[PDB]
């Protein structure tokens, strides 16, 4: 059931996505990301990779409605 | 006077045209009609759902053609079951499927026609497979603000449906509305073949059909070797030494268990030599 | 504090956390462009003037 | 083209609708006819004939021009130390000739936003092709021509 | 024309829910309706449909009637809501086809150039991917019969769509997905011998029955032809692998080598790191 829960988090959000610009890592489990439109968004990061691909400034894909960091 | 919490029995056939007719209107919102039978106050069943013409100019109460239903009910008589109409439904794919400004204007009109006229919403976007999603609601009369405003008895079927409470604007419509419980009366006859038709079509088509050799293992060895040193530098990174670096950090996953299953893929696929042949 | 960066929720549009901002780093970065550090060990010959 | 109507997000165009655009750019000024006539100038009868000719001759006398190969004048430079009664005499000649008058000034073509008065002639002379004279009168051409 | 068809679980249910409609009132025959196809290409797809009252007499085995007032105006209904959806043919639950089925398709060819019939199954039993599909053509015959109209089998496959897996795949909830790479491929292997060699025995007994009785089918010739394509390797005694013998283990060469190489270092990752973190907590606590 936990391995089935691994398919859950990998299912979200699937498609589609929107590009966004990462600004800085404020704390654990969440970080702020500027949208392509320019509005900075504060989004809970995905529980898988919190560190190595974060980077101070990078372009990170976001979900349409939720703008989720993946 | 006496109002009891309603239970909605939906048929697996009625579930089809909810998402299917809703998919045809995507992205735009549609307007449907619910078909079923009223058994009593505390339970209700929807035995059928049919498609209604989608409105490209926006949903209105006049989008439902009365001669469309009058010609449909006559075609339902020659059909096996001619059951009376009950209520309406509408898709809302573009957002979190909440009752809009038109949905409340078509409420007092439909609740005058039929007693309950349960408001049902559905959205494709929230998930794909393992979530009910959809939505449902029932208008609680604003004229009742003089009387007791907190139905219903037999609470938590609402109260539990009141979880998660689904953000704010959704439950912001809990003023003048109350949702309704959706459970599935067993179709399992059809639901058993629903699993059999789905998994058999997904099992190698015959189970036979499906049942870069050393090179796929030469590409895998780059994941089974060249990935090792970037994985096995981390224990030397765990050696500080010692100790100025912030700990603990666990690099054991996920490559170790992936290369495990990577052999599980390659070993049983190589067993096809011993399995298929002899 | 004013001018400070803050997170914003979607629904109630409130501030979820407090975030460190940069105002002095803007200026000070332009200040470090024009000159290096240049301490006493980086200066000499002016001892009469120092 | 442009200007056509289309319904909300359905994106269907029912009919192709004219004409052009926009607001005061389409019609600079709407003038019916002045309260005065060309008879209001004394002693200028010598130099009004040159004026009255160039405007009147392309209308009534056009049939005689195709026979003799005559080309009517277009622009006319009317200048004198003020008051010369130039603007009263100009517009007054459009009253008896039924010519529709359009009021325009040179400095009126300058706005904050660049590319306004320049796009106006694209609209103005397009109406000069669409419409028949009538007439168009402007003032302070010397300053704007600097 | 029509090569393969795509049958959704939604439209197939539209035949199944009508089995509850006329199943309670009975009596004879089966469920029959007209099929609404979605044709974007040579591959055929089906989204929705409408079930029509239908009956087929026994005596009187050639008697059949669709209700065409139900077919006409209800088409303008589904056409108004869905412009792409149109009738590509008809369907029924079978299980088999009586000879009268020749006349159902030829009547509705005014609606569609070629009407594809779909035989479905309301109760899943055997042997595999269910239902069936036929196409109406005329092959005449080699023996010289008058022009013979016989429905040729069309391969049927299930397919999915967006937003339709919401309620469908939810209600099961009991399936384990999958798991790809361990059990998924091996259960098929146990079945690939079962389902592979059972039809082997069922047909080889009917092919022996040919000489006995039931001749024709002669067939001819399709039976032995592709059987001889199966004969590229028989494989019979013994396996004729003298050229494939050293190659047999040579395909297992690197698969065993990597399995030996990965488990060595995976252990070094599992064994070392476990001992480290264990004694750090264990002995430093007490
Ligand atoms: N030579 C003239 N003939 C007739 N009227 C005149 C003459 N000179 C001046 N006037 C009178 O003086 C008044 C002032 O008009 P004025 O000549 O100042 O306009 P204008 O200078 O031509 O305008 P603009 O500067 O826009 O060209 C007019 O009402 C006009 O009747
Ligand atoms: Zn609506």
């Amino acid at each position: 059931e936990f391995l089935h829960a691994q398919e859950e988090v990998k299912r979200i959000q699937s498609i589609p996505l929107v590009i966004g610009q990462f600004l800085e890592a404020v704390d654990q489990n969440t970080a702020i990301v500027g949208s392509t439109t320019g509005s900075n968004y504060y989004v809970r990061i995905l529980s898988t990779i919190d560190r190595e691909l974060l980077k101070p400034n990078a372009s990170v894909a976001l979900h349409k409605h939720s703008n989720a960091l993946v | 006077a006496v109002d009891t919490a309603e239970q909605v029995y939906i048929s697996s056939l009625a579930l089809l045209k909810m998402l299917k007719h809703g998919r045809a209107g995507v992205p735009m919102e549609v307007m449907g009609l619910m078909l079923g039978e009223f058994v009593d106050d505390y339970t209700v069943r929807v035995i059928d759902v049919f498609a209604m013409p989608q409105s490209g100019t926006g949903v209105s109460v006049e989008a439902v053609d009365p001669v469309f239903q009058a010609k449909m009910l006559d075609m339902l008589k020659q059909t096996g079951r001619p059951e009376m109409v009950v209520g309406w439904y509408h898709s809302h794919p573009g957002f979190g499927c909440w009752l809009s400004g038109v949905d409340i204007n078509t409420q007092q009109s439909f609740e005058a026609l039929s007693e309950r006229a349960v408001a049902v919403v559905v959205d494709p976007i929230q998930s794909v497979k393992g979530k009910v999603v959809i939505d449902a609601f029932r208008l609680i009369n604003a004229n009742m603000m003089v009387l007791g405003h907190e139905p219903r008895q037999t609470t938590s079927n609402l109260g539990h449906l009141n979880k998660p409470s689904i953000q704010a604007l959704i439950h912001g419509l809990n003023r003048h509305y109350y949702s309704i419980t959706i459970n599935y009366r067993k179709n399992e006859l059809e639901q058993k073949m629903l699993l059999n038709l789905h998994k058999k079509s997904w099992m190698e088509g015959l189970t036979l059909q499906d049942y870069v050799v050393k090179e796929m293992l030469e590409l895998a060895k780059n994941y089974n070797k060249a990935v090792e040193e970037e994985d096995k530098m981390t224990p030397e990174q765990l050696a500080i030494k010692n100790v100025g670096k912030q700990d603990p950090k666990r690099h054991l996953e996920e490559h170790v268990d992936v290369l495990m299953t990577s052999n599980i893929v390659q070993c049983l696929a190589a067993m096809l030599d011993t399995v298929v042949f002899k | 504090t004013p001018n400070c960066r803050v997170a914003l929720r979607n629904d109630s549009y409130t501030l979820h956390k407090i975030l460190p901002n940069k105002v002095d780093p803007l200026v000070s970065l332009m200040m470090v462009e024009k000159v290096p550090d240049s301490t006493y060990e980086m200066i000499g010959g002016l001892d009469k003037q120092i | 083209g442009d200007l056509v109507g289309v319904n909300k997000d359905s994106y269907l165009i029912l009919e192709t609708l004219p004409t052009e655009y926009d607001s005061r750019v389409k019609a600079m000024e709407v003038d019916e006819r002045p309260t005065e006539q060309y008879s209001d100038i004394g002693g200028l009868d010598k130099q009004i004939q040159e004026l009255v000719e160039a405007i009147v001759l392309p209308m009534n006398h056009k049939e005689k021009f195709e026979n003799l190969g005559i080309q009517p004048p277009k622009g006319v430079l009317m200048y004198g130390p003020p008051g010369t009664g130039k603007t009263l005499l100009a517009r007054a000649c459009a009253a008896q000739t039924k010519a529709t008058f359009l009021k325009l000034a040179g400095p009126q073509l300058v706005q904050m936003f660049i590319g306004d008065g320049a796009k106006l002639v694209r609209d103005a002379f397009a109406l000069a092709k669409e419409k028949a004279p009538s007439i168009i009168f402007i003032d302070e051409l010397d300053a704007i021509g600097t | 024309a029509v090569q393969k068809v795509v049958v959704h679980p939604l439209v197939l249910l539209s035949v199944v829910d009508h089995f509850n409609r006329i199943g309670k009132v009975g009596n004879q025959k089966r469920v029959v309706g007209v099929l609404l196809g979605s044709w974007q290409k040579k591959v055929l797809d089906v989204s929705n449909s409408f079930a029509v009252p239908f009956d087929e007499d026994d005596k009187d085995d050639s008697v059949w009637f669709l209700d065409h007032d139900y077919l006409e105006n209800m088409y303008g209904m589904f056409k108004k809501v869905n412009a792409r959806e149109r009738i590509v043919g008809w369907y029924h639950t079978g299980p088999k086809l009586h000879k009268n089925d020749i006349a159902i398709n030829e009547l509705m060819k005014r609606y569609c150039p070629n009407s594809v019939l779909v035989i479905i199954d309301v109760k899943p039993k055997d042997l595999g991917l269910p239902t069936e599909a036929y196409i109406s053509v005329e092959e005449v015959h080699d023996d010289g019969t008058p022009t013979s109209k016989t429905f040729e089998h069309v391969t049927s496959e299930i397919g999915a769509e967006e937003a339709e897996e919401v309620g469908v795949e939810h209600l099961l909830r009991d399936i384990k997905d999958t798991t790809v790479g361990t059990l998924s491929q091996r259960i098929t292997n146990q079945v690939h011998g079962l389902k592979g060699l059972n039809s082997k025995l069922l047909d080889i007994r009917s092919y022996l029955e040919k000489v006995a009785t039931g001749k024709l089918p002669i067939n001819h010739q399709i039976i032995y032809q592709l059987q001889d394509v199966f004969n590229l390797l028989p494989d019979v005694s013994l396996q004729e692998f003298v050229k494939a013998f050293y190659l047999k283990t040579n395909d297992q060469m690197v698969v065993v080598y990597l399995a030996s190489l990965i488990r060595s270092v995976v252990a070094l990752h599992n064994l070392i790191n476990n001992k480290i973190a264990n004694r750090d907590a264990e002995k430093k606590e007490g």
